[PDB]
């Protein structure tokens, strides 16, 4: 899984090489940072709720058909509506996963591989999913470099469904 | 490969599940020791010649079978390769040193390395005595309280330990 | 060259990828390591016709056949004293170097790649080039994370040599 | 590749010499100001898909001669090509800003590109506008007052433009 | 370009060998063939514009916000209209050409290397031209082994978008 | 991998054989039937990828757990590999049908994917359903009577369900 | 083995592809050939005995060295007599598989692999079955579509031995 | 690599243009000469190994220097290459005549050999006359009005002499 | 690989000894007796085509079922495949015969041989027919008495056979 | 070409090695051996008229048919006689190549190389070769190693025919 | 690769000829005096570091512009690759002394060096200089007259440098 | 093992071969030359103890900082002593392998190989090693082609040391 410090590993490794100097700054590099990302993490956490019921609702009045057009792809019936929120969960614990381990790794693995294949067979828009995603952005209640951690890794997810 | 936090999130992935507090206060707390464990590595990864060159002298003093003729290190081709053999254990244990986590060192170093030793004719328990010398040196290495801001590293050096002990026991 | 910062592009790169929030920590890391990696650059470069001078006659004292055995390869003619003390000296500005650019890609690239072969053809002992720079990380006054800079890269270049 | 770092080094390398105070008086200003790189790079790479979509968009618009059947830019494969083009120049641009040296996109993306143009029958001088466009996007969003410490990264921008207009440069 | 010819020539020259009966009877299946799938080009070539103009209502029927969204990606302004009903003749265009060729070739390369790319770059839905070839499916006129080859050729574009 | 008329001829060649009258007969037939053949193939692959969608809807609502997160399909790179292995089943079953021998699905599919699934963790019997229920499908859409000449295709579609069933059977 | 429909699969699985109608065309063009090639497969079949006694004997008459001399390579005894008439045999047997295979698979595999080591190996002249084969085109009996799928390949068996 | 109808498909797409009636008659008809184009491409192939000894004895004959010693078709190595590019050769018209589109030809055979040719002091011109012998013993062969059915193949004749007019003015 | 030289002081390695006048005397009177050892390698060598072609004769003469269709040895693939493999095992046991030890055709040749023959369905006890009859006809071929300065090979000879026996044990 | 020589060269060039005292042997084995092979060489050329004329007329006994069978691969006009004769003296002087050069170099690239693709195109038969080869051996009147050289070769040759 | 003697067999198969008396009479000489052209190999190989070592350290004496920081034989690398060179030019004139024939010196060393020093920025006049000293240092252990059997080697020592000077000749 | 023998089988063997004359010469200039190889062998194995202990006091005088300077790697102790005469020993035995084998094989696998990586562990000085070799040289006594063949191996350690 990608974080800095499997980075700075397998940069070694692939090398033959002793860690160095050049890979213990990285580390350091991540070990600062984590404090702010670990502030953006659990801030994420405690309003997941609220973030996921509200960005669901933002890509129902982006997109009003979603909630009638018939089709088990949309969120037309409770099977749909609920699909869809459990998603939206899916992104956002991946972007405080993403926070906690410090890099893309996470959502790599578990989500972005897979995704556009996921998303043709199933008929879902990207679109969807970006705007989920631009509503966590807007509303996540941070400042400073704890909201630059969070906006990095959301930023990230939209640009993989773009 | 993980490292410790790659490590809880893979947990939690499998149930899941956001973290918890008391999740989130323990990376928190690896975080808040990391100068230590930076401190360990740069420590044993500076001393590494020594601490393999220490170590084999040692061992081929109490074990000259290994190095008479017909010994599994005699020749300079085999000599060569046990020495290399306990550069990249000691590299990989370092690793795991800097990630927090065995992962590393258990996927891309220890298994199948009995076997292949099986294989070869190569005495796994003289390994395990070599591992354990080395461990000792990078361990009074990495814990010296000269030239260092003190303070108590006594739980990571037994993390330390726990890696080399499970090189050696994965040898032996 | 090897430094945090094209470790990080290489990475990227050999992806295909952007840069990640991954790459930008680790080199945030090596910005703020190079506080502590330039006080000791510029305090080795200040002092370094004194380490030098100091460093080659230690290596005379722990080695004295050097200053007396026949040889175009011992320091017992002027032009070999003034090989060794050429030799120091770049040993110890390849340390300048790799702190200046946070890692050890100048010392790798100018002084590494091909030691062996120079020592083994010119008949010249890695010993007396271990002495030089045990010499250099005993004497160079530093204290603190500036001192734990200069004595990576100068054990880096010991182990090099062993 | 070099970063600002490794440039000053390989100069001074070739001449024998240690380093200035000048120079190290360079290289810690370059440092001091390193924040305000870290920031433009992850707003450019952060916004990539726009930048690079809207920049598309306007040059198709501009230039409908590229998406008529026959264009350059005509059928799925041409077009993705095109677009893919866009992001490798836009990533190494951003690669250039992060070390603070063009050296990785001269080497990796620029030398012998507008070679590769003319044996394709690919017009480089629409490739430079789409270039331009994305220079102008990428500038804006990274020099944007709004959500950061507010201060000076006008040397920055200027550093940046430069980076845009040699790639432009390179293939017109 | 893949056709029955190519591909049997490709396959001898693959095998270093002069073509052999085996060949000769795939093209001599490509002649008889022939005689239907000329049939189909030719009608859905004559009946193209209706079939167009009526394959963009069905979609804007099936999808009614494309019509009325706002974003250059949809069909609300007469710009993006243009655009649907271009897409829409390039879909068309491409099956008389696969008829012709006798295979997917022509699709092949110049419409589904890269579709998935630009519909994701542009923001365009697969959905929308799926229910544009269902139409043109269900509303050539074609019978008999012409809508065979019609259809099989619809129906492979379709599961590209799929 | 043969076909129907390979595999005769390859008894035939291992006895040293001409064929009989019996064997040019039924060869003869199989040629005479070959329409419906090519129908049931154009029909199955111009559907495949509603015939693999539906089936892997209906499975992951019958088998909740192969979604929920820890299980087999959990993820987007598992729910991708576990898609693509319903169209390669598929694939394989089609040659076969196009055929009318096994061996290409046999050797290029089905031979020692027990043992992968065992070695992954995936659950053969859950492979199992998946194949059923595109089996269903697939009959049903090679079996319509509407808009194909009217005739009796029991036999075929006897032979396909014995593919489908295979493979089933290989997995589970 | 080499067919028209495993050609076609294996065009197909190297592709990754399901079959396509470029495909599907080809095996329609062999399945309607088979009835010549089954016409002749069952001419030759049925005349097979009176075909491999004329051939032998063309060759003794165009070759009678073969008759007289000494050596078990040749015909001069009552076991050389019963190898060539059995060799003769197999090149027609083989002629009928690659009727019935609609290709050159079953002679490819069961006689044209190892040729030209076998002839060389047990001194058997290449030209001794090329007047055996012109016999068999000569005087198989067949005329139409019938006598073209026969001769091709009989020819592709001259072609393996020249 | 295009066949005749991938060619006014290709033409017609960089057009983005349907087919005319013109160009489907014109299509239509090259179907209905199909039958002349597969006896052809038969009866060329069937008849290659002759074709090819058969030039190759008279080009030797008229041009006794290139198999005395020294001369380039001397030595059973050289000999073999050039009995083996005069199969080649034949082998890409044959393929030429079945697609009714010259660019296999061009594109995997004769573009770069002149040059290949002149590297290896191999007479080009002494090439053509291989050809040119092949091209007018092809001729006979498929067009033989013995055993086939009484029409007029002259247009595919012409067509014929010009594929290998082209392979012997690319060489000589 | 071990010659005859090399397998002396391989034993001697691994005692760390150096080597005793009576094994200097033992190598000498192997290169005294080289001579004949050159002889023997010749003779079989230059004669091999016909050691293999008349042995696998014989063999098919007294096993018909291998050549009638079914067989291991029926079709020209087979047949090539049989022959072959009585070219290599003499070509290794010739390179055995030069080396003085039979290291080379153990390790490159018959080391898992008879693992290859069941997984293949081919008899090696007809296999070790075949080493048999080579063995004998090569052994007269050596030690011919006509044409060669008269002496005594009988001990080159009985250690000839023994490699033969040892192909043949090894396939059995 | 492989000689002695050029085998050793070629070995200790493939290392990346020095020549070293194992090469230098082999050398010294082939300068001892060329004073038979050089007797061989000079015997063959000053008889060499004899030899290929009474090896063609053995050819010619052995094989009554190539001086009568109509055919341009035969003996049977002046043309073909002159052909044979040719390639018998190609075949002795490759021989004598062999001796001078002491190894099988010149034979393998002059005339082995392409040499079943010769025969085989132009129905020569390789037991003709074969026989005059045994000519050859049994009468060019060599006796000691001189003869063990020459019969080296010439078998080499009968074994590239077998 | 050529040696003397294949040479000589290649220029009479390019005629069509046997050898003359004269050519047998001149390759029959170049083994009578073979043994000097062992003696000579030998003695240059065994004295090949110093040969090196020594030519290098004058060229640096003469030239110390090549070692000055920036120039072509500073930092390890360079000087690495510059002894390198040496070697191998070294290496392969000793191949040609063995073969008498200098094919494997052009074909595998020669060809193409001076454009791989233009390139690099190599002072090939610089190498010329290192390949001189060479030649003069192993033509004097050659012709050492202590130790071996008195004769004449100026012949020999004359082709030897000729090979050196070939080789300066294609630096320069 | 890299003998004249063994690499005459691998190079036939490389190349699929039977052996030929080219290797035979090769097998017998070995078997020629052993006659010296042998008398050296013999000479040295029977004078090896003063060879060595003369060859270890050659490097005492020629460095006597080895026998006072303080360090394992040292000759100034008992220990150390014993271990440089065991070294001493070794390097003579793979001498004398090396002139019964006919090539370098055993000192390559024995010896050479790892040589570089133990020299530089342990930081013993090649200097040393190549003074021991060149007093055997100069003291064993022999004349001769047995001093040509003991020579070669001696000269080719000490290039192997430099
Ligand atoms: C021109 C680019 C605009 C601008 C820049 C600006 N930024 C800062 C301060 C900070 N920027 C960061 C950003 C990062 N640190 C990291 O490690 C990473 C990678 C994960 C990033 C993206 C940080 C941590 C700071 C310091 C804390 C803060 O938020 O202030 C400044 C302040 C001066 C400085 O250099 O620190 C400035 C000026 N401001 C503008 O107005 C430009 C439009």
């Amino acid at each position: 899984m990608k974080t800095p410090i499997t980075e700075a590993i397998a940069a070694a490794d692939t090398q033959g090489r002793f860690l160095s100097n050049t890979e213990l700054q990285a580390v350091d590099g991540r070990f600062k940072r984590a404090v702010a990302s670990m502030e953006a993490a659990r801030a994420l956490t405690n309003n997941a709720q609220s973030l996921i019921d509200g960005a669901a609702q933002a890509v129902y009045q982006k997109f009003p058909y979603t909630t009638t057009m018939q089709g088990s792809q949309y969120a037309s019936t409770p099977e749909g509506k609920a699909k869809c929120a459990r998603d939206i969960g899916y992104y956002l614990r991946m972007v405080t996963y993403c926070l906690v381990a410090g890099g893309t790794g996470p959502m790599d693995e578990y989500l972005i591989a897979g995704l556009s294949e996921i998303n043709s067979t199933f008929d879902l828009s990207p679109s969807w999913y970006i705007e989920a995603l631009k509503y966590i952005k807007a509303n996540h209640g941070l400042t400073g470099q704890a909201a630059v951690e969070a906006n990095a890794y959301i930023d990230y997810a939209i640009n993989a469904l773009s | 490969m993980l490292d410790a936090f790659a490590k809880v999130v893979a947990q939690a992935d499998a149930r899941g599940e956001f973290l918890t507090n008391a999740q989130f206060d323990a990376l928190s707390n690896l975080v808040k020791e990391g100068n230590k464990r930076l401190d360990a590595v740069n420590r044993i990864t500076s001393n590494a010649s020594t601490i393999v060159a220490n170590a084999a002298r040692a061992l081929f003093a109490e074990q000259p079978q290994l190095i008479q003729p017909g010994g599994n290190a005699y020749t300079n081709r085999r000599m060569a390769a046990c020495l290399r053999d306990m550069e990249i254990i000691l590299r990989y244990v370092t690793y795991a040193i800097l990630a927090g986590d065995s992962s590393v060192l258990d996927d891309r170093c220890l298994n199948g390395l009995r076997e292949t030793y099986q294989a070869l004719g190569t005495p796994g328990s003289s390994v395990a005595v070599a591992i354990q010398k080395m461990k000792d040196a990078a361990i009074a290495i990495a814990n010296d309280p000269n030239g260092i801001t003190p303070g108590d590293c006594s739980a990571l050096m037994s993390e330390i330990a726990g890696y080399f002990d499970r090189a050696a026991a994965a040898v032996a």
